[PDB]
Order: C-alpha cells, then structure tokens, then sequence
C-alpha cells in the first residue's frame, strides 16, 4: 500500500 | 461484498487504481491504518482512498 496519504475526498 | 465510489480518484502508481465516481468495486482488504484499500474492478486491482468507497446501496 502507499505510505503516503490518500487524497482527502474533493 | 460490493461497493460503489464517492468520488473519482485518478491512479499515481505505487500500486495504485484509478476509480470514477459511481463504479462499483470489490473490497479485497486495508493498510495497516486503514486509510487505503484494496479495490478490484473491470479495471484491475489497486489501492484506493478508503473514505472514497461506500457499501453499494447505502
């Protein structure tokens, strides 16, 4: 998995 | 069970999967905190926001 993070929600 | 897209989310690798808003997916498992998800779609497999998916049908 990523270890940045997700994107938040727009 | 399946799910459906909030949101669209366009795939930056890392193993990631492009999702658009209203696709249905399947939920194959989570990061260790949760935050990302495993998805599976007519697309492929990949990591998805996990605050962008819901259960299909509310």
């Amino acid at each position: 998995a990523p270890s940045y993070s997700p994107p938040p929600p727009p | 069970n399946l799910f459906v897209a909030l949101y669209d989310f366009v795939a930056s690798g890392d193993n990631t999967l492009s999702i658009t808003k209203g696709e249905k997916l399947r939920v194959l498992g989570y990061n260790h905190n949760g935050e990302w998800c495993e998805a599976q779609t007519k697309n492929g497999q990949g990591w998805v926001p996990s605050n962008y998916i819901t259960p299909v049908n509310s």
